[PDB]
């Protein structure tokens, strides 16, 4: 019996949705065609949970756009989707000057084509991402106010991910798009504890106080199934 | 093999119950590579002066405690020549020889973990509700050579079970076998160095899986202390003494 | 140009298709890599490590959660009385949810291979007793009493120096695997029973305690293997996470 | 001569229809822009016939997926496949969270586009399938009310395959969805009689007692042509 | 990109095609193929067995279709009776329906080579008998009386201890291979007409039954191919399939 | 050739009218490889107290008699200490020797197909009309030792003809020629082991396609008679006794 | 043709990709380099100035 499907490739190189973004026509999402993705992997459960399977992963990895609108239905429409990396200047409009992208990566597609695929490596400048970062990004008194930095690693936050109408006037229909990952060239370190309890938040693990369940099934005696 | 001793620097442990001694990952402590290294200054190796035995506070171990637990790094920042220069410099690097140890008589019973669990990140109870983002305070992310106690030691205080807390490097204390528990553990992080104040590599719990029990008569004072040495200790970017 | 025929597949999305991708960053080149203990290089290498059997997942109540993780034992009658049950069903609702085994196999539709149970007894050194750990294999129903339990795979446990003990539960299948057993028609691949029965009986001296527990570990051999991966059954989560 | 043409694969190696999939816009079948085909090639007398030659078979196949309306016309419509094996959570709606497909393999393609096609493994538990299996799946008491299960064998129950309109509101147009089915790399054992009698049902070998035909045609003598 | 240059068939679904497609699971592996008894690799394995043949496919009664099996042979006048008749032709309507080979042949639309049919006399021990199998190769209308008959390829069958005698119909042909016949022009492809007669008389003693029955197995011959797969004559479903 | 013994344990079968000996699908029966195998546990190979010669009911042959099956496995299931070991063990494997003995006398005449079909999956009448979706009760699915009386032998109450069941390991008892049939088949399964109750390897079918006949005054009793053997028997998966 | 399958990223234009593009003058061959003083193979090069 093989024991090839259960290496970190196998188990990783899955792609699962790991992002979301709406660009409605009358809201208060985005309705001015065009949005700003925080590159972050942890706001869907099942991609998150089997990631924070381990403590630290390198990692190359494979993105994939999918997009349409609320319905499902392919529209004639081109979009712009542009890697914003931290410095860089993330675009205030749709006719930002941003988008110009000289120097950032850019894709440019129509919703009619094969959903835009694309190669990312491992851009960290630490020697793997960390799901998880016992402690604080800057020194200094840690007050109430600042707690909100705990945890917070910036060797994780690799950007933004930028999208928008190729145009200067309103699109004529309403859209959404759906971020893909796949994992290549995995390694991984320092297995723990799989998640037990629903998850709340991106930037870490809280769970709901009064909501606290078993992690599994229970039964009515220890002597009978 | 039930029988041991641990030299280091001008201190030593003995034993005479013990149960062999785990090295977290199947790894020695040592030195960072030239080639692992970023930092050009040349590092201070202290030696003998900081690679040695510190023993920290004794905690009183009762028919109902529910655990408590160290974060490494910490527990030393404020003892010894390791703490000064865990201080005065920016960058530290090392190593440790944990040694947890409580003894009882062949009339007492019960059975501690002790585990060796990287990057302990603690959680809250958010409010009990579950809808305040609140955080644990500095007196508990880094409760210092004090330790701090579990509320919830199920869940490790982090939302993650501690029935599988043995698949960090750990060893068990059971009153009738072995009266102290080693473990050795290599420098374990994502970087060469790191600063020995606002980052703690690891987290050291001690937890009662099985409660201590006894009859009335038997000495009810059970102290579990907790002993351990830095182990090639580097330290590099000096400055001024900083305490946080 | 080339002539080329695109066949049915064509601009499909498979989840799990391994092929290339243009690459975003040209000429980027990654962080050295340091090293780093504990690396893992299969899942399997977890399977074999023992996390703690809630073979007591009885108590719900808030404060009574850390209980699950021991069962006691004490002083009896003397007539082989029973201690503990439970099913050897590594990937089904019950105590070996509390095992990192168990949660692995969560990830994967089939099993196969020997699993084994280490029960340390945590009483004190005066306490004394045998126990019998029995394993039944499929179609046997829950024993009745140890005249029946001792008839399967088993194993005399005396307790001494060596706190601990080790019932291997034996790969017994009809098939080389085993997809995870469920009540109802899946039942068909269930592992079989694990049954603790006194086969003495725990004596101690007056001034000890007349109840101490027992703290159940559980992993895989070296021959157990799984394979064809799928989700979890359980997503925790409920809204979408802030 | 050649007895090239008469070895498995050039027997079965040739697709033919093993389902039909209806997404209407009225009606009881399937009218919210989904479906579930339980994965069974025994629907359809000609591929059933052949296969059903041999008392086990093992081999990969190739599957491909034929859209269009009622009428035969093509539709500019983003449809959405999905595999689901046994265990995976079936799609109980259009907007179901399962079309996610993290880990099931999942094909997104338009009317427009030639029919999806796909290479499928020998994925069954056992080292063959079974057009028979002579037995019940479980253990106990085999009442009337259970005759349903005989000759069930769930080495042979591959999952479903779930189709939607990747959208969020009604698809203005109706579909069939053709499901064809070409065996490569074939193994079989043991022969069998060829089906005698006209199928009824999908699990079983039923046949109209009151029709039982002769196998082939008769004449008035036996003595004359 | 690459010059290309789609041409005609581009798009198209041949069912015959065999091309690649896209696998759906991404390093799965099957079950390993354990050691299975009576594997087949080639078809003509099976036109090679012999299967019963419904020579007399009169009966068509509830209650005697058991009988089609086999037809009867009994004391007679002694003027060289005739006993049965049947076209030789493997996949055409009649007795060939009811074998293997006729079943198979209806998957092809050629095939070539010798056929040969096996009598098995089921008769009492006592029963004694002689009789004239003949092989009217094309052309030759029905044979009238056994004189006529005998001119033509045949076979004189003695009964005794061994049971069984073998016509083999010699493969006795203008084209290499023949298309499946029928009535009217594809009559082209007749192989001929097999035709039982008495030698001599079935004798028996005072005791023994005066009627026995003759069981008719036919089969291909080790030169016997096929060619061209179609579907067959008949679908069995009248209704959608529950 | 015409005449024969079969010794197998501690019993033994003569002849002297057979008719060779088929090994189905030439194969020998045969235990279980290592890399065929999953179940892990050390099975039971009993030898000579399994692998023996067991005779079952008689049947009597009539002029209207339309033929009668066995399930396999099933026969044996509680008979001897071969029936112990299939309930006591939930795992079970082997191949058998049949020998079908029937003899008339040189004026009687009729000829019986004794043929074996793996897995004979039975059939219903469906209510005649073929609207009722009926199964065959637990008494016909697997009839046991007395085996079940064929109702239309023409299909093999399965929808299939039995003109072609001689595709399978078969032979014929022609009174005139012989009087016994015997036939060797391995184990044949998609698995390496399988339960003995659950599952019916195969059947074992004797069909009168030519009738026996007879002339008033000559013994109109004549008896069809089943004998069988296991060979390389193998059980594993212990426990209790269970029946079904 | 060749049975092909375009994947995601078809059709987009990104701004560092270092990929093949038609050449616009067949044949054409540039002014021969001269040797020009102060040469620059590396931005390292002005880093150390």
């Amino acid at each position: 019996h093989s024991t090839a499907e259960t290496t970190l490739d196998s188990f990783f190189s899955r792609a699962g949705l790991v992002g979301e973004i709406d660009l409605p026509l009358e809201g208060t999402t985005n309705p001015n065609g065009y949005a700003n993705w925080d590159i972050d992997i942890t706001g869907y459960a099942q991609m998150r949970r089997k990631v924070e399977l381990f403590t630290y992963m390198r990692f190359d990895a494979e993105f994939t756009f999918v997009a349409c609108t609320p319905t499902g239905q392919v529209v004639p429409q081109l979009l712009q989707y542009m890697f914003v990396p931290p410095g860089a200047p993330k675009p205030e409009s749709r006719e930002s000057l941003a988008w110009q992208t000289a120097t950032n990566p850019s894709v440019f597609v129509k919703l009619t084509d094969p959903p835009a695929q694309v190669s990312v490596p491992f851009m960290s400048p630490a020697s793997a991402y960390q799901w998880f970062y016992d402690g604080y990004p800057t020194f200094g008194e840690h007050k109430q106010e600042k707690d909100l930095e705990y945890g917070a690693c910036p060797n994780n936050m690799m950007g933004t991910f930028s999208v928008r109408n190729v145009g200067s006037s309103k699109s004529k229909y309403p859209l959404v798009v759906r971020i893909y990952m796949r994992m290549k060239h995995v390694r991984a370190w320092i297995p723990r504890p799989m998640r037990n309890q629903n998850y709340l938040f991106k930037a870490n693990p809280n769970y709901a106080g009064n909501s606290i369940k078993p992690t599994g099934t229970s039964r009515t005696a220890i002597t009978t199934l | 093999d039930r029988v041991a001793q641990l030299t280091i620097g001008n201190s030593t442990i003995t034993t005479q119950e013990a149960a062999n001694i785990i090295v977290g990952y199947g790894e020695w402590p040592s030195y960072c590579s030239d080639d692992d290294a970023t930092a050009v200054d040349k590092p201070t190796r202290p030696d003998v002066s900081v690679n040695r035995f510190y023993t920290l506070d004794t905690k009183l171990w009762e028919k109902s405690s529910k655990g408590w637990y160290w974060k490494f790094p910490d527990v030393l920042t404020e003892t010894g020549v390791f703490g000064q220069n865990a201080q005065f410099h920016y960058l530290y690097r090392s190593g440790f020889c944990i040694h947890v140890q409580c003894n009882a008589s062949k009339f007492h019973q019960g059975a501690l973990l002790v585990a060796i669990l990287p990057e302990y990140v603690i959680g809250t109870v958010a409010g009990g509700t579950g809808t305040e983002d609140s955080h644990p305070p500095y007196k508990q992310t880094q409760p210092g050579a004090d330790g701090f106690e579990l509320q919830h030691p199920y869940v490790l205080d982090a939302g993650i079970p501690i029935s599988q807390l043995t698949v960090c490097p750990h060893q068990w204390i059971n009153l009738r076998t072995n009266n102290c528990a080693t473990i050795i553990v290599p420098y374990m992080n994502t970087l060469p160095f790191d600063s020995a104040l606002n980052h703690c590599n690891f987290g050291l719990l001690v937890v009662p899986i099985s409660p201590l029990d006894f009859d009335q008569g038997a000495t009810p004072v059970i102290p579990i202390t907790i002993t351990l040495a830095p182990m090639c200790s580097e330290f590099a970017g000096l400055r001024q003494a900083v305490t946080q | 140009g080339f002539p080329t025929e695109p066949k049915p597949g064509t601009n499909q999305f498979l989840t799990t298709d391994d092929g290339v991708s243009a690459p975003i960053l040209p000429n980027f080149h990654p962080t050295p890599c340091i090293h780093i203990p504990g690396e893992v290089r299969n899942l399997l290498e977890l399977c074999q490590v023992e996390t703690i059997l809630e073979v007591n997942n009885v108590p719900t109540n808030a404060t009574s959660l850390m209980e699950r993780l021991r069962f006691p034992v004490s002083a009896q009658a003397g007539k082989g009385e029973l201690c503990a049950v439970f099913r050897a069903d590594p990937g089904r609702d019950g105590p070996w949810q509390s095992t990192m085994l168990g949660q692995l196999c969560g990830y994967y539709t089939q099993w196969s291979g020997s699993l084994e149970v280490t029960f340390m007894f945590t009483g004190s050194f005066m306490a004394t007793g045998k126990m019998l750990i029995a394993y039944t294999p499929p179609g046997g129903p829950l024993p009745k009493d140890r005249a029946t339990a001792m008839l399967g795979t088993h194993v005399i446990w005396d307790f001494g120096l060596q706190s601990s003990v080790t019932l291997v539960i034996p790969w017994i299948s009809n098939t080389h695997y085993r997809a995870h057993a469920r009540d109802g028609v899946f039942d068909y691949y269930t592992t079989g029973l694990v049954s603790i029965w006194y086969q003495t009986n725990y004596v101690v001296p007056i001034g000890a305690p007349n109840t101490a527990y027992i703290i159940a570990l559980a992993a895989a051999q070296k021959n157990f293997t799984m394979k064809l991966c799928k989700d979890t059954s359980h997503i925790l989560q409920t809204a979408s996470i802030q």
